[PDB]
């Protein structure tokens, strides 16, 4: 792979494209987030990272909108510029229309932008990976982007470290999904989370952070506390 | 225009280029400069001129206001231009207030030029190392420093140039309110630091001294003929 | 008591054998007939036309030989051979019939020991040296009385330092030192240049380093003298055009031969750089190379010495005063001082006056200065 | 990896890495939040003698409400804090109040992200400030990541400040608890002895304003 | 007093030796037999019904077989008192005897020098318990090269392939060395080092032989653990670009993949491959097919650093007493080596003090001496 693989604009004799490839790794490297949707609920169950034991977990679940949140995972820095630009467009469209922006809407909009600086040579991509909890007029919507801004809409998805077990605790448990109650839900979630992180660690009410949304809810954060009623109820291994 | 990046960090996470620069300013000529009471006082190598070169085109030291004097190490082009940078600054600031430029802020002033022009995305570091004495309107016998990497810092005295390291040792020792406790034994102290390098008594040693709110004012060749006879008449006593 | 141990056997050797072989030699006979009985019969022993090549040696009493024409013929040994001189690629010698390995004889090898080995002990010693002492110290410390008084080392626990670089700028020296040292030392010193090592094809650069280094470990536990090697290699860069690859392979074997898989013996490295911030990171490593010395320009009275040590060897004049050289407070290096010497004899020898003059001592002065 | 802003094969831009890698280098600096306040001590590093104290400033005061301490390139720091200082003032301007210690934080790390600018800056910071929750301390580094700390260290010695940090912190401490743990721990990493001029050292507290301890009190400390 | 007693006894050693030589005289000149006898009829006698030619054999035709022979003179031949008809062998080196040329005597294959000296026999006196700050790489690498190898059937029930490849890297420095040679010491198997600069020769056609027979000799032996050292002379980018001049050191980097894992199996060989830039290392050299178990030296921390201070301290004249994780917390990203050389320093030091003890003061001084260079 000598050369080839420096700035985006340049295509490998193999139809290949690297510095993406890298984001996408950096989306890897980032932390573990799992969304997953029901009838009329979509819940972010995110792991926030401990830098050190003296430092704060990284908070990882951003409100942008009364009815969209975000779960990170990958450069943070990135992560606020996409943050603060999804704000701006939900009030933009707010403004203009009195509506809830469409969920598809804005991931297909976010999309085309983290694809424009992957035309140019003089900029890079964003190597960050977001899980979009949404409620729109169409119910929930549970969304994944990466900065290749290949968009999908998923029953549920999972990024970040560790997301494949994850992605196979969803997969095997999808029937049920779309079928069970917000605490259901949420529990789920929190299953998944604990397959996917090491049997030792477990979720205490300080690893965790909850980010609901759906019908009659704005995205409601649970962080510290508030996630202790879940973690609480969960079942144990 | 260019809008290319340039300072890039290194591996060590150094700048090769500020290294280069600060090197480069180390190979030029050597000054050093020192506060008193109310004398601020600012020796330097002349570096040699031809018998027909005019000295008034050889301005390596530069009196930016009536409380900054800079000496210069480094390219004559680098000193000029950022001379004139920041003596337009001082007449700005002179502008916003009332009130003459403090060596502080007229440091602060040129560390901040340092920092972009190492930094504004396609540039040339000055390599320059700038000494500045004054005077705050109250009256301060304050001497600051600035490297070409634009960190600047507090300095009761300095020297800068080739003989840098060795006269930052010597004036590190024998150095004391005895010393610099008036324009007496000062300029001594000085020219004993410049003689450090020896054999150059009557072929360098520029020397400048401003007093307290007074004025700034450059030593006459007599005088110097005067101080360094009386030097070495001290020497040879000692010795 | 080692002293005791070692004195009383001594004394044991001194008596059994003196008096023992002294009774034999009073009553001498018994002995030169048989060792002329033997000598006769090794001549016996077939010594017509014959000569053999070693290939290589099977074991005791069998071996292959080969002839001019490939007469590889395995042979079985005769004892009556010295024994252990057999070294692969040894020039044995063969009965004419049965082609019996029965002697060898080389008494010659390839010139490069006398090619780079010249003037062993040159005209400079550190009293020519004028000045620098702390680095002579040094690297009598790290070179010398290592191999002078191998005690103070062996007692204590360490070994030597292996490689010392000298840096400094283009003349400070540094090959003074190298030959005062190779002058002192009873050791074959060995002058090497960086110019004559980088080869016109692949592996000859790194061949001859590594016989360089086998010469060196061979013929005598001594220094062996690396000028400038910024010319080569220069680190391990990206590794893109072929030449600087192979100068980066040269260098990765010089790094093995400094310190390798299997060992090291005596033999002392000393390098010689105008420039060391840009060499190989590390090649310098402490394990290798240590000793960084120093060799910077002469201050005022380093040059007064240096004056004094080179113009010794001349008379210079009454009104010759040697001050309004050191007056220049500017690069003169020894090797300017002794271009200026060099010179104002010159001009001197020109103007046809048999004694030198402070102006002309002065011209040289100016003639010699670069910049 | 080469390049100007080329992403790193293995993640990252590597001139984040490179600005981890001055910051370890840079000079240490330690601070801590107590329910009390936050309290900040840095090691100077003081050139060769002839050097006032009031030579290298490691603490710069933000409102007077926040300290920060720095760690890297002395001007990287005095540009980033100027600009901390201009949006803290610009809030309080436009709103008749001042930042949360969050909010300034990450608006110094936002502008931080953009690597106009070539090069991401070389200084880490830490911020000790008084807002709406109490006293708090927010360590930010050149990638732009902020993050609220119980007690920070930053520099050449970050990890074995870190790691003492760690040993001796608990959830339930004072300001004086804090100060005199931080610098028995400043003693113990320093660059050679204790001598009152090679620190400087700062308080925020649920009362008095950010304030710059004194000669008299820093040597107070020091023998205590 | 001690001196002069030496210098006298030594003195009378020396007149001895001399007195010696000149009163029973024996030397050699050109050629000689210094061992008294040696008389060897019975030797003539048996060179002459043997001082055989050899060459080598190419094919046994026949099921009385017939020998194929090729020197300076053709020949076809068979036949002889030896037995174990050509060793169930046709490439040997069948060492055939004049006058009608039927008898013979099986020899090994001939060598070039280059890997006849290069099967290094030689045991490097290293061994485990001198190695610190990289207990996880050498844990690793005693794992890989031993379980196969000491009581392997408990590797080899759990129906797992035996690895088979381990490349060393890290900065310069860091013990790589050092451990390898530690294996090689305490290993029992024909081990070989490797040096990359005598795969370079003269234009193509030299590397990839040497490389063919290195790896057929590894073969014959029973068990071989190759020790490649300056992978990074030898073997880069494939690219050409301006090397379509420099291709040889790719072509012998194609041969020796090839003999690692090509169309054939390539047998109970142990690859350790040393290198300090692990990145130019080619793609497929770097195949986990054929180093599987790449191993990183890093630094020492803390713990590391005072063990391979004592290690070093091993050595006498030390202090009675230091504090060796003081000297490590004052010596941090210090490499192993650094360590030696501290050690060294604080020798020197005690030396130029004229000092027999090595004190924690020599100690701190070497480590500022270092440190400030
Ligand atoms: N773990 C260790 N234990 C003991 N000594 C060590 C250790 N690591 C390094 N050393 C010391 O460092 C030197 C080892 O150098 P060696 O040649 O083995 O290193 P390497 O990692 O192969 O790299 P390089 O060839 O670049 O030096 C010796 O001084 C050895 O004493
Ligand atoms: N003590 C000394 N230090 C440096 N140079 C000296 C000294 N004594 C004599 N010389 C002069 O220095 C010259 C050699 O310098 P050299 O070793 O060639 O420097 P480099 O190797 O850096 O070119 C000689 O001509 C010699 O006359
Ligand atoms: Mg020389
Ligand atoms: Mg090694």
């Amino acid at each position: 792979r000598n050369q080839y693989d420096n700035d985006v604009t340049v295509w490998s004799p193999q139809g290949r494209i690297h510095q993406i490839e890298y984001a996408m790794e950096a989306v890897k490297q980032g932390s573990a987030t799992v969304g997953l949707k029901s009838k009329t609920h979509a819940v972010l169950v995110a792991l926030k990272r401990a830098q050190s034991e003296l430092a704060a977990h990284q908070k990882k679940i951003l409100h942008v909108d009364n009815h969209i949140g975000i779960s990170i995972a990958g450069l943070t820095a990135d992560a606020r510029l996409l943050c603060n630009f999804m704000r701006q467009e939900c009030l933009d469209s707010r403004f203009v229309f009195d509506r809830p922006l469409p969920v598809s809407r804005l991931v297909s909009l976010i999309g085309s932008k983290t694809q424009i600086p992957t035309q140019r040579y003089g900029r890079r991509p964003y190597g960050v990976g977001l899980l979009i909890a949404g409620y729109d007029d169409m119910g929930p919507h549970i969304f994944q982007t990466c900065p290749s801004a290949n968009y999908f809409d998923c029953r549920a998805m999972s990024i970040g470290a560790r997301s494949q077990s994850a992605r196979t605790y969803l997969e095997r448990h999808m029937s049920e999904f779309m079928e069970c109650n917000l605490n259901e839900l949420v529990k789920h979630g929190l299953r998944a989370l604990r397959e996917t992180l090491p049997a030792e660690q477990d979720l205490t009410t300080k690893n965790v952070s909850i980010g609901i949304v759906g019908k009659d809810l704005e995205f409601t954060i649970y962080d510290d506390d508030d996630v202790s009623p879940f973690l609480e109820g969960l079942e144990e291994r | 225009s260019y809008d290319r990046a340039i300072t890039v960090f290194s591996p060590d996470g150094h700048l090769f280029q500020v290294e280069y620069a600060q090197e480069a300013v180390k190979k030029g000529s050597t000054a050093v400069g020192v506060r008193g009471r109310d004398i601020v006082v600012l020796g330097v190598e002349k570096k040699s001129v031809a018998k027909l070169q005019d000295e008034r085109t050889v301005r390596k030291i530069c009196a930016l206001d009536d409380n900054v004097c800079m000496a210069f190490a480094g390219l004559t082009a680098d000193a000029r231009i950022v001379i004139n940078r920041a003596r337009v600054e001082c007449q700005s600031h002179r502008l916003t207030v009332e009130d003459p430029v403090t060596v502080e802020y007229i440091t602060r002033y040129i560390a901040s030029l340092k920092q972009r022009y190492t930094q504004s995305n396609g540039r040339r570091p000055f390599g320059i190392s700038a000494l500045i004495v004054g005077f705050d309107f109250d009256g301060t016998p304050r001497l600051y420093q600035t490297d070409p990497s634009g960190t600047y810092h507090a300095w009761k005295a300095n020297a800068i140039g080739r003989g840098a390291k060795s006269v930052r040792e010597f004036l590190e020792k024998n150095y004391t309110d005895e010393a610099i406790e008036t324009d007496d034994l000062t300029i001594k102290l000085v020219i004993k630091a410049l003689l450090e390098v020896v054999q150059s008594g009557g072929k360098n040693i520029e020397l400048a001294v401003m007093r307290r709110d007074q004025s700034l004012k450059i030593l006459n060749p007599e005088e110097i003929e005067k101080y360094v006879a009386e030097i070495e008449k001290e020497k040879e006593e000692n010795e | 008591r080692l002293k005791l141990l070692k004195l009383e056997r001594i004394k044991d050797y001194l008596l059994m054998e003196e008096e023992f072989i002294r009774n034999q030699e009073q009553m001498k006979p018994l002995e030169e007939k048989q060792e002329e009985e033997r000598s006769k019969v090794d001549d016996l022993r077939g010594t017509p036309m014959s000569v053999g090549t070693l290939e290589e040696i099977i074991d005791d009493n069998h071996a292959i030989v080969s002839t001019s024409v490939g007469s590889e013929h395995y042979v079985s040994i005769l004892s009556f051979v010295d024994k252990d001189l057999l070294e692969p690629g040894c020039s044995v010698l063969l009965n004419h019939k049965v082609h019996a390995v029965i002697g060898v004889l080389m008494d010659d090898t390839d010139p490069l020991v006398t090619v780079m080995k010249v003037e062993k002990a040159p005209q400079e010693t550190y009293a020519d040296i004028g000045g620098l002492d702390n680095q002579i110290q040094e690297i009598k410390e790290s070179v010398e009385l290592p191999l002078t008084h191998p005690e103070y080392y062996e007692e204590m626990g360490i070994k030597p330092p292996k490689g010392v670089i000298l840096y400094g700028p283009p003349g400070t020296g540094k090959t003074l030192l190298a030959k005062a040292v190779a002058n002192q030392t009873s050791a074959t010193f060995l002058r090497v240049v960086g110019s004559e090592l980088i080869q016109k094809y692949l592996g000859d650069g790194p061949k001859l380093v590594r016989e360089l280094f086998r010469v060196a470990e061979e013929h005598a536990p001594s220094i062996v003298f690396i000028d400038e090697i910024d010319a080569i290699g220069t680190k391990r860069y990206d590794s893109n055009s072929g030449g600087e690859r192979e100068i980066q392979r040269t260098m990765l074997e010089l790094l093995n031969q400094l310190d390798g898989f299997d060992s090291r013996g005596d033999v002392k490295v000393i390098m010689a750089t105008n420039r060391i911030e840009t060499l190989d990171p590390a090649l310098i490593r402490p394990g290798r190379i240590d000793r960084k010395i120093e060799f910077p320009l002469p201050d005022e009275k380093t040059k007064k010495r240096i004056f004094q040590i080179h113009t010794s060897r001349m008379t210079l004049a009454d009104d010759v005063t040697l001050d309004d050289l050191i007056m220049a407070k500017d690069d003169l290096s020894g090797a300017d001082i002794k271009a200026i010497c060099t010179e104002a004899g010159l001009m001197a020898l020109r103007e046809r006056r048999m004694k030198v003059t402070n102006e002309d001592f002065k011209k040289s002065k100016e003639n010699v200065l670069y910049k | 990896d080469r390049g100007v802003n080329t992403f790193s094969p293995e993640g990252r831009l590597f001139q984040v890495e490179y600005a981890i890698e001055a910051i370890k280098l840079g000079s240490t600096a330690i601070g801590i939040q107590t329910s009390e306040g936050v309290c900040l001590a840095v090691e100077k590093r003081i050139t060769s003698p002839l050097m006032e104290p009031s030579s290298i400033e490691k603490i710069v005061e933000i409102d007077a409400h926040i300290g920060c301490a720095m760690s890297g390139l002395i001007a990287d720091a005095k540009t980033l804090i100027d600009k901390a200082r201009v949006e803290t003032q610009n809030h309080w301007f436009t709103y008749n109040e001042t930042m949360t210690v969050e909010s300034v934080t990450q608006a110094v790390s936002n502008l931080a992200l953009q690597f106009a600018m070539s090069r991401p800056f070389g200084v880490a910071l830490l911020f000790g400030g008084v807002d709406e929750k109490g006293p708090q301390l927010f360590h930010m580094d050149p990638s732009g990541t902020f993050v609220q700390c119980d007690a920070r260290a930053i520099g050449s010695a970050s990890e074995g400040a870190q790691s003492s940090l760690q040993e001796v912190y608990h959830k339930s401490m004072t300001l004086k608890e804090a100060i005199k743990s931080s610098l028995i721990i400043l003693k113990q990493v320093m660059e050679e002895k204790l001598n009152a001029t090679n620190i400087e050292l700062a308080t925020v507290q649920p009362g008095q304003n950010f304030h710059m301890f004194t000669k008299e009190e820093l040597e107070e400390v020091i023998k205590d | 007093t001690y001196s002069r007693q030496i210098k006298q006894v030594e003195d009378d050693i020396q007149q001895l030796l001399k007195k010696i030589n000149e009163l029973t005289g024996i030397k050699e000149s050109d050629t000689g037999l210094a061992p008294p006898a040696l008389w060897d009829l019975a030797a003539d006698k048996q060179t002459l019904q043997s001082e055989q030619p050899l060459q080598v054999a190419r094919c046994t035709k026949i099921i009385k077989y017939i020998i194929n022979v090729k020197q300076f003179a053709k020949f076809v031949v068979d036949l002889s008192d030896q037995v174990a008809p050509t060793d169930i062998e046709e490439g040997m080196r069948v060492g055939v005897d004049r006058n009608k040329y039927q008898i013979h005597i099986p020899l090994p294959p001939k060598i070039d020098p280059t890997v006849t000296m290069m099967q290094v026999e030689e045991k490097p006196d290293v061994t485990y318990s001198d190695v610190g700050g990289c207990k996880e790489q050498i844990e690793k690498l005693r794992e890989v090269v031993e379980t196969p190898l000491l009581h392997p059937e408990r590797f080899v029930n759990l129906g797992i392939e035996p690895p088979k490849g381990v490349l060393l890297f890290g900065p310069p420095g860091t013990g790589k060395t050092l451990c390898a040679r530690a294996v090689a010491n305490r290993t029992d198997a024909c081990f070989i080092r490797v040096i990359g600069s005598e795969l370079v020769q003269k234009y193509v056609g030299e590397g990839a032989r040497m490389v063919r027979e290195l790896f057929e000799m590894a073969r014959t032996k029973k068990a071989c653990l190759i020790f490649f050292d300056e992978i990074d002379a030898i073997g880069g980018a494939r690219f050409d670009d301006g090397a379509g001049g420099d291709n040889e050191v790719q072509r012998t980097m194609l041969e020796l993949i090839n003999q690692l894992d090509g169309f054939d199996p390539r047998g109970n060989i142990k690859v350790l491959m040393a290198t300090n830039r692990p990145d130019t290392l080619d793609p497929a050299l770097m195949r986990p097919g054929r180093l599987d178990r790449k191993i990183e030296f890093s630094l020492p921390d803390l713990e590391g650093r005072t063990h391979i201070f004592k290690i070093h301290a091993r050595s006498m004249s030390v202090e009675r007493d230091i504090r060796f994780e003081l000297l490590a917390r004052l010596c941090p990203n210090s490499t192993g080596a650094e360590i030696r050389s501290v050690c060294t320093e604080a020798g020197m030091f005690a030396i130029r003090a004229r000092r027999k003890i090595a004190t924690e003061k020599d100690f701190l001084e070497a480590v500022n001496k270092v440190i400030k260079s």
